[PDB]
């Protein structure tokens, strides 16, 4: 009936005059633009208490306010979350707090914080008060008193997070978690008396280490028969990535898991292809996995 | 300012020359004339009012505040605001930061002219109001603190208590102020005080600062425009930074009169 | 106005001025003896013979039709002359460039060892351990991606 | 029993206010208008998403609300027959009805109730229909339970505000919008609040449908 | 004619006066003695002799094209240049775009959506190759649409000077209902054809 | 952006010359560098990336214009004051080193993060000589064209940046430090500046 | 050496008429340029004196800018560069408007490449060739005499300091010749060969002038005379000092300011406050109480 020979491109422009149209093709064979298959995700390296005082446990640092730091990097984007300290005096989710995060993603503007900038910060914020991870009992302060000798047996902690993600190439807002909660299990709270705070004594953080969680991005793609017929077939595409997935993929999943089969937060979007339940047991089954293999990574 | 490249050229080349024949046809030692006013706010200890030969003026008021310079670290601070340009601004935060250097409490000037008790002491506030501005006004503001003072008085002391001071006498600021000069280089020759068209086609400028009759630590060499900017050779800088030494105490012979 | 390429601007200068003698010779308007519409038609066609002003196909005036032989003379005249004028140490400053030729590692301090760290992909097995792939399983793959799409040279339905 | 009016602004293409228990949320829809210059879009409609809280200025807790109603919004609206166009969505809470520090799940219930409402009354493509209900759980007996009252969420151990489209009479789910969730829950309890939420929302656009009814139909050919 | 190290670094002399080019400059060097004018490479790459050039980048890094960004933003689009474009706005007399490659085949990625991209206006009068006074530009193309194009006169006040009065040159890429329908294909040179959709749309094919 | 409550107040406690230089590993920029420096009781860690060059829609300008930005990292936060006068006096070194009039109608756009600046015992003279490496590095990996590269050195708050070879200072600067200690001065960092030139040049030929 | 002057204490150192009072309640009038009409009164709108010419009834204010009439000649330099038109500063209350076919193009008929050869602060002077409802000027380059200013130096004066005379332009000696324009903006340039060549000494129906890029050029005459580069540092300070004595500009008293600048023989000395008031008192005194 029709029969006209299509335009050829090359790869390289192929993703810039359509990410729809270059997104479709990667599928056909199985693969993604970001040169991966179907579930497979990015390598993580961290490296805690790498700028903080309390980096040399023997030379803690003259002149430093760092309390914990973690400099995560999964394929190409770079995140550095370093935890500053402060304190307030004091005259079932109530009895739990969190953390006071600033994320600033830099790509190369100029300006007061971005929607981005924005929305990362009070999600972290929604998700560690919500998950129980800092419960108002470790926030108190054993504040003695010296005379110098100083001893110990209302004061409470503030705790503070500056994120900055580097060459940012997609959503980096469940690497922002997973830095965090990196960074959290290597800050110590510095020793109090009668208020100013102790040159070189300190104290591991009580952080709530049942309920400990890991981020992890799914997305749910609707292919078509135009790029290599009744209904179709949908794959599911793990840790979203590149500019030709993020704009392109209208349906994604990004989920709080944590050990023992536990579960902290869930967003499920469906704008694009319609989630099935079978993509939802799945994509939650991949992420115990991945919660297991970041807690069990380097410590 | 704006010119034409036509004329522009015209400038480069009648300024590079052995010559060095300038616009106006002045030394290059010598300056323009300069009015300068002085004690007219008197909810204020100092006050000076400058005005330049092309049209910029300068407002300094000074005043005065009892802190303890045992917890207190820098005892003057300089607020910098200048007319049509934003108080964040990046040409605004330059000279706040460069003229905190050229007056540092310890540095430029000595914290022991302005001492009461062994626990108090008196911290100066510069505030600087630039009305208008037509070349970099970091020379200009200079010699507007200078006037202005020198031209300060503060209550008189009366004597660990609170400090009490007396209700008519007011003794005078003995304070060295620094100066700041400005000089721009054409290819291979020193201006002392530029003009605006001779700022404009320069190659480089230097900021050189003068106190206690020698040249002090806070200098710069800063471009004065981002189309014509050239390397200097090192001769350059050792051949403006000791012509200054020369004609700068001709300068406060004339300025602390 | 009426697009007349400027190789031909010696002729309608002759024809504007000799429309401009005429007019005022006759007391008329130089559009009552020559419109515009007539002066673009003579220099495109050029008639250098008698017939070709009065035959004209758009029509002519009283001017031009009783001065026929004239303005066929003057363009013949003009032919004539837009034909006639269009075929009418070194090494002394080669070694001062060599002479001043002859006047010319730590792998990490902090973060040296974390950043310049290149791609790493990982993947999940039935159990649950990580499987690094190496840089040449996704080099096999861009290769393949490439090579299939350039092959797409007939569509059927 | 959840009350609903409709056209209430006469400043606006379309108006609504939605009331569940406490929380009382007004929007207003204004579109297709001109858009600016960084908002057109070439092919497609642009949304203009803005909700405010009932006290203080709009700081970040309302910004990722309004990133979470701009994802159920955008799929629900043809915005392809709005070429270079705008509309604007304002969602006004004038009471929170729960928590606002601690919750805020409550508000983008009755936003996207609100903003739907207001996107019918206006006269704007929409390709389905949509409901939005909150979801928590009581640690004391760990079942799912639908709207929980201010009390009920401070005892809650997970929150969970699920939103669906609904097709062909209100009946048939084409989709599930949003499902966002906040807390300590499991795959077994993620099904057994999803089923039982998508028969809490059915219930909810064909009471929808019959509010939106009694205020349209008198307005056309009556 | 090389003489010379392969690699080039940003203040390398090159050789005397030969002639300047891209990633050179005429900077007069002292070494007590007169003046001497040599060409002084501002790259990071090889030098190339044929006329002093300096290419940016290894040969490896040509091929690789790991100077994506880098190759478009150095490369302006000149005179004659053909470009790939997308339509961004339709007007009754001309049509907006939005400069997105750039050829010498091979091509070269535009910048990462904001602004500050080049983009062209598409004038009716060069649209086709016949008829070029009555037009209609909303038969011809549709925002969203990737056109193939070649550039005119750099009038570069804003937009550039683009024209499609040939065979080659129109709608390349495109899809039904302004990217809400099925992929569409050129069939005539004003028809075009999504095959699973069925339906048709006129535009300014290009085959 | 949440700060906390403003209840909350702050703690309060009561030779040789190590580099590290690498480019590269940023995918938003074109050409972007790390330089680490470790000595006595002071380390320095900043990343400089460079966004450019950006075509500006509506500007007619014969050469280029540099933005340099100096940003707070995460410790030894400076005031904002001095950063953008350190900015200035950046931007009026390299507007002679880079290659303006080949970039017109076009800027560059700089952003260094003093991310780690560290004592351990104007403390900004130690920090302007590792900038200045940082910013060429990463101006030469995004292919704009610099004339000669830049280097500064220190010596007691002096900071000079020489060029040719240390032939021509291209900026000077200097705070606190001592009177009549000039041309020991210029020679510590003029032998400092041929320290970074050439380690430069060795990061940015490794493959 | 400084000359520093310093006070101390204070901050600083016909029918005249003020905005909102009766100048005349007679309604046989023309009303003028300041001055507002109301309820058959007359009431003045600005400060300053009255003026009765013929009928027309107008205030002089005191502080008034440049007004542009037509056929005046002036000089400015480009702001911007439009669609087919140039705004040109002349200093009036707006931009002078300059059309593309007010000016000759080398080109002619045969392109909107016009920043190639007149792009945004080139200086040049022209003819207002008429006025629009506003009052803004439009002006026109279809003279020879009319070109791109170069190979001197710019300078201003107040513009109610500028005289009307028959030559707008002055061969002056030194080979300078000065450009005096009722705007305020002078140009002080070496004599080229157009001013040099014309301001010192039936079957016809017009051609054409055929004129190149030769006057468009931004390239400055190569050789100038280090003699006469310092004439122009020399002019360009006497002028500032009539106008700092507020005294009108004439070619007769731009040379005789000449010869006095020739008693300090120093282009440098002319700077000062206190020579300008000598000089500009020496000619006051020295030819209006002599002729």
């Amino acid at each position: 009936t029709i029969e006209i020979h299509p335009i050829t491109f090359p790869p390289e422009v192929l993703a810039r005059i359509s990410p729809e149209l270059s997104l479709q093709r990667h599928l056909s064979l199985g693969i993604r633009p970001c040169l991966r298959k179907y579930e497979e995700f990015r390598d993580v390296a961290i490296e805690n208490n790498t700028l903080s005082r309390y980096a040399d446990a023997g030379n803690i640092d003259t002149k430093n306010n760092i309390l914990g730091s973690n400099v995560l990097k999964s394929g190409k984007t770079i995140v550095i979350t370093s935890i500053t300290g402060g304190i307030i005096e004091e005259t079932i989710i109530a009895n739990y707090a969190s953390v006071y995060p600033v994320v600033e993603v830099e790509r190369g503007r100029v300006g007061a914080c971005t929607d981005e900038e924005m929305t990362i910060s009070q999600k972290l914020h929604d998700s560690i008060l919500h998950s129980r991870i800092l419960p108002k009992k470790a926030l108190k302060v054993k504040a003695g008193v010296r005379s110098f000798s100083v001893l110990y047996p209302k004061w409470s902690y503030v705790l503070y997070a500056k994120i900055v993600v580097l060459s940012r190439t997609g959503p980096v807002f469940d690497l922002c978690w997973n830095s965090l909660m990196y960074a959290l299990q290597s800050v110590k709270l510095p020793r109090a008396f009668i208020i100013i705070c102790d040159q070189t004594k300190s104290v591991p953080l009580m952080i709530n280490a049942k309920n400990i969680a890991f981020a992890s991005n799914y997305g749910i793609v609707e292919l078509d028969p135009e790029c290599q017929m009744d209904k179709l077939n949908t794959v599911l595409i793990a840790d979203l990535d590149t500019e030709a997935e993020e704009t392109s993929i209208h349906s994604t999943i990004s989920i709080l898991a944590a050990p023992s089969g536990n579960y902290k937060q869930l967003t499920l979007v469906g704008g694009g292809a319609k989630i099935t339940p079978e993509m939802i047991k799945r994509s939650l089954l991949l992420s115990r996995v991945r919660a297991d293999d970041l807690s069990t990574r380097f410590n | 300012m704006s010119l034409s490249v036509a004329e522009k050229s015209y400038l480069y080349d009648s300024l590079a020359s052995t010559p060095s024949i300038r616009p106006d046809g002045r030394l290059p030692h010598q300056f323009r004339p300069i009015e300068i006013f002085t004690d007219f706010l008197p909810s204020s200890n100092g006050s000076s009012r400058i005005i330049a030969s092309d049209g910029s003026e300068c407002i300094v008021s000074i005043k005065s505040k009892v802190v303890d310079h045992h917890v207190e670290n820098e005892l003057l601070q300089v607020d910098v605001d200048i007319a049509g340009q934003r108080d964040d601004a990046l040409v605004v935060e330059t000279i706040t930061s460069l003229l905190n250097k050229v007056l540092k409490s310890g540095s430029g000037v000595d914290s022991s002219k302005l001492q009461l008790t062994k626990k108090y002491s008196f911290k100066i506030f510069v505030d600087v109001l630039v009305i208008s501005s037509h070349s970099h006004p970091v020379s200009l503001i200079s010699f507007a603190i200078y006037s202005a003072l020198n031209s300060t008085y503060l209550p008189k002391l009366i004597s660990e208590e609170l400090p009490t001071f007396h209700d008519y006498d007011m003794v005078k600021l003995d304070i060295n102020p620094p100066l700041v000069f400005i000089l721009a280089v054409v290819g291979n020759n020193m201006l002392l005080d530029p003009a605006a068209n001779e700022s404009e086609v320069a190659n480089n400028g230097l900021i050189i600062s003068w106190s206690n009759g020698k040249i002090t630590s806070p200098i710069r060499s800063v471009a004065l425009n981002d189309s014509n900017v050239k390397s200097f050779k090192p001769h350059l800088l050792k051949q403006g930074l000791a012509m200054v030494e020369k004609y700068a105490p001709d300068v406060v012979r004339s300025l602390e009169n | 106005q009426y697009n007349i390429p400027p190789e031909r601007e010696v002729l309608v200068r002759e024809l504007y001025q000799w429309r401009d003698l005429i007019a005022r010779r006759d007391d008329e308007s130089p559009r009552f003896v020559m419109p515009n519409q007539l002066l673009a038609a003579l220099v495109a066609y050029t008639p250098t013979d008698v017939i070709g002003v009065v035959s004209l196909t758009n029509g002519v005036t009283e001017h031009v039709r009783q001065n026929a032989k004239l303005l066929a003379n003057l363009i013949r005249d003009a032919l004539r002359n837009i034909k006639n004028t269009n075929e009418e140490q070194i090494r002394d400053v080669m070694e001062r460039f060599s002479v001043l030729c002859n006047s010319n590692t730590n792998s990490s301090i902090l973060l040296g060892k974390i950043l310049p760290r290149e791609e790493h992909d990982i993947a999940y097995s039935k159990d649950g351990l990580p499987n690094k792939v190496k840089t040449e399983d996704i080099r096999i793959r861009a290769q393949n991606f490439k090579s299939a799409l350039a092959n797409l040279e007939d569509i059927i339905f | 029993s959840v009350q609903a009016e409709i056209g209430i602004l006469d400043h606006v293409d379309g108006s609504s206010e939605f009331v569940s228990q406490d929380t009382k949320v007004i929007c207003s829809v204004t579109g297709p208008i001109e858009p600016k210059a960084r908002q057109e879009l070439p092919t497609q409609l642009a949304l203009e998403i803005i909700v405010r809280p009932a006290k203080g200025v709009a700081t970040t807790r309302e910004k990722v609300l309004e990133d979470k109603l701009r994802a159920v919004l955008t799929p629900l609206i043809t915005r392809h027959c709005y070429p270079r166009q705008l509309c604007q969505i304002t969602c006004q809470i004038l009471e929170s009805g729960e928590d606002e520090a601690e919750f805020s799940l409550r508000e983008l219930s009755c936003c996207i109730n609100a903003a739907f409402l207001a996107l019918v009354d206006a006269g704007i493509a929409l390709n389905s229909m949509c409901a939005s209900i909150p979801i928590a759980i009581i640690k004391d007996t760990s079942d799912i339970i639908v709207d929980p009252t201010a009390e009920q969420l401070k005892i809650s151990l997970s929150v969970h505000t699920l939103a669906l489209e609904f097709v062909n009479g209100g009946k048939v789910v084409k989709n599930v919008l949003l499902l966002d969730s906040n807390g300590d829950f499991n795959e077994d309890q993620l099904f057994s609040l999803l089923e039982l939420g998508e028969q809490k929302c059915q219930e909810l656009v064909t009471n929808i449908r019959r509010i939106i009814q009694d205020n349209i139909s008198p307005r056309l050919v009556v | 004619n090389f003489q010379f190290p392969e690699i080039a670094y940003p203040g390398k002399l090159i050789c005397p006066q030969y002639v300047p080019g891209p990633g050179t400059k005429l900077i007069q060097y002292e070494h007590n003695g007169r003046t001497l004018e040599a060409i002084t490479a501002t790259l990071v790459g090889t030098v190339r002799c044929e006329l002093v050039s300096v290419l940016p980048g290894t040969e490896k890094g040509r091929k690789t094209n790991k100077y994506a960004n880098n190759d478009f933003a150095n490369n302006l689009p000149k005179e004659g240049d053909i470009v790939l474009t997308r339509v961004t706005r339709l007007s009754l007399q001309r049509a907006n775009v939005e400069i997105l490659a750039v050829e010498d085949a091979t091509f070269s990625v535009s910048q990462a959506d904001l602004g500050e991209t080049f983009r062209g206006i598409i004038r009716s009068q060069d649209v086709r190759s016949t008829d070029r006074d009555r037009v209609k530009v909303i038969e011809c193309f549709k925002p969203g649409d990737i056109v193939r194009a070649q550039v005119l006169s750099l009038g570069d006040g804003t937009n550039y000077y683009l024209t499609t009065a040939r065979n080659d040159l129109g709608v390349v890429f495109a899809r039904a209902a302004n990217g809400a329908g099925g992929l569409m294909y050129a069939t005539d040179w004003q028809m075009m054809t999504s095959p699973v959709t069925g339906a048709t749309e006129k535009r300014k094919c290009a085959k | 952006r949440l700060l906390g409550p403003a209840a909350a107040k702050p703690m309060a406690f009561s030779s040789e010359q190590e580099l590290s230089l690498h480019t590269g590993f940023i995918e938003n920029c074109n050409g972007s560098a790390l330089v680490e420096a470790r000595s006595l009781g002071h380390q320095t860690s900043l990343i400089t990336a460079v966004y450019g060059p950006r075509s500006i829609r509506g500007s007619f300008t014969s050469q280029g214009t540099i933005s340099i930005q100096l940003k707070n990292g995460l410790l030894e936060k400076y005031n904002t004051n001095e950063l953008k006068e350190v900015s200035s006096f950046l931007m009026g070194i390299f507007n002679s080193v880079v290659n303006l009039s080949r970039y017109p109608k076009s800027g560059i756009d700089i952003f260094v993060y003093l991310t780690y600046d560290k004592d351990l015992t104007s403390q900004i003279s130690s920090l302007i000589p590792h900038c200045i490496t940082s910013i060429t590095l990463a101006l030469a990996d995004a292919g704009i064209e610099l004339v000669d590269m830049a280097g500064a050195g220190e010596a007691n708050g002096t900071v000079v940046s020489f060029i040719k070879n240390g032939e021509e200072i291209v900026g000077f600067w200097k705070d606190d430090g001592d009177d009549e200690d000039l041309l020991e001065c210029l020679d510590r960092c003029k032998e400092q500046y041929n320290r970074y030139r050439d380690l430069m040049i060795s990061c940015l030929m490794n493959q | 050496v400084i000359t520093i002057t310093k006070r101390n204490g204070a901050f600083q150192n016909s029918q005249i008429v003020t905005p909102g009072e009766l100048v005349t309640d007679d309604p046989i009038w023309m009303r003028g340029h300041g001055t507002y009409f109301l309820d058959n009164m007359t009431y003045s709108s600005v400060a300053g004196t009255v003026s009765r010419v013929n009928r027309l009834l107008s205030v002089i204010p005191l502080k008034g800018r440049y007004a542009p009439e037509t056929g005046d000649h002036v000089v400015g330099r480009i702001a911007e560069v439009g669609n087919k038109r140039w705004k040109v500063d002349i200093g009036g209350k707006q931009h002078a408007v300059l059309m593309l076919g007010s000016v000759n193009l080398p080109g002619g008929i045969l392109e909107l490449q016009m920043r190639s050869f007149l792009k945004e602060g080139d200086l040049l002077n022209a003819e207002v060739q008429s006025l629009f409802q506003d009052g803004s000027a439009s002006l026109h380059t279809r003279s020879l005499k009319y070109g791109k200013l170069r190979n001197g130096m710019f300078c201003q004066v107040p513009s109610s300091l500028i005289v009307r005379a028959k030559n707008h332009t002055h061969n002056l000696p030194g080979n300078i010749t000065v450009v005096l324009g009722v705007n305020g903006y002078i140009w002080l340039r070496k004599t080229s060969q157009m001013d040099l060549a014309r301001d010192t000494p039936p079957s016809i129906t017009r051609l054409e002038e055929e004129s190149s890029w030769q006057i468009y050029s931004d390239e400055n005459d190569p050789s100038i005379s280090n003699n006469i580069r310092q004439a122009i540092c020399r002019y360009a300070n006497v002028i500032k000092a009539l106008a700092f004595c507020e005294i009108g500009i004439t070619q007769q008293r731009i040379v005789s300011a000449y010869e006095a600048s020739m008693v300090y023989s120093n282009v440098g000395e002319l700077i000062e406050k206190n020579v300008m008031e000598s000089i500009g008192s020496d000619i006051l005194t020295a030819e209006k109480m002599r002729g």
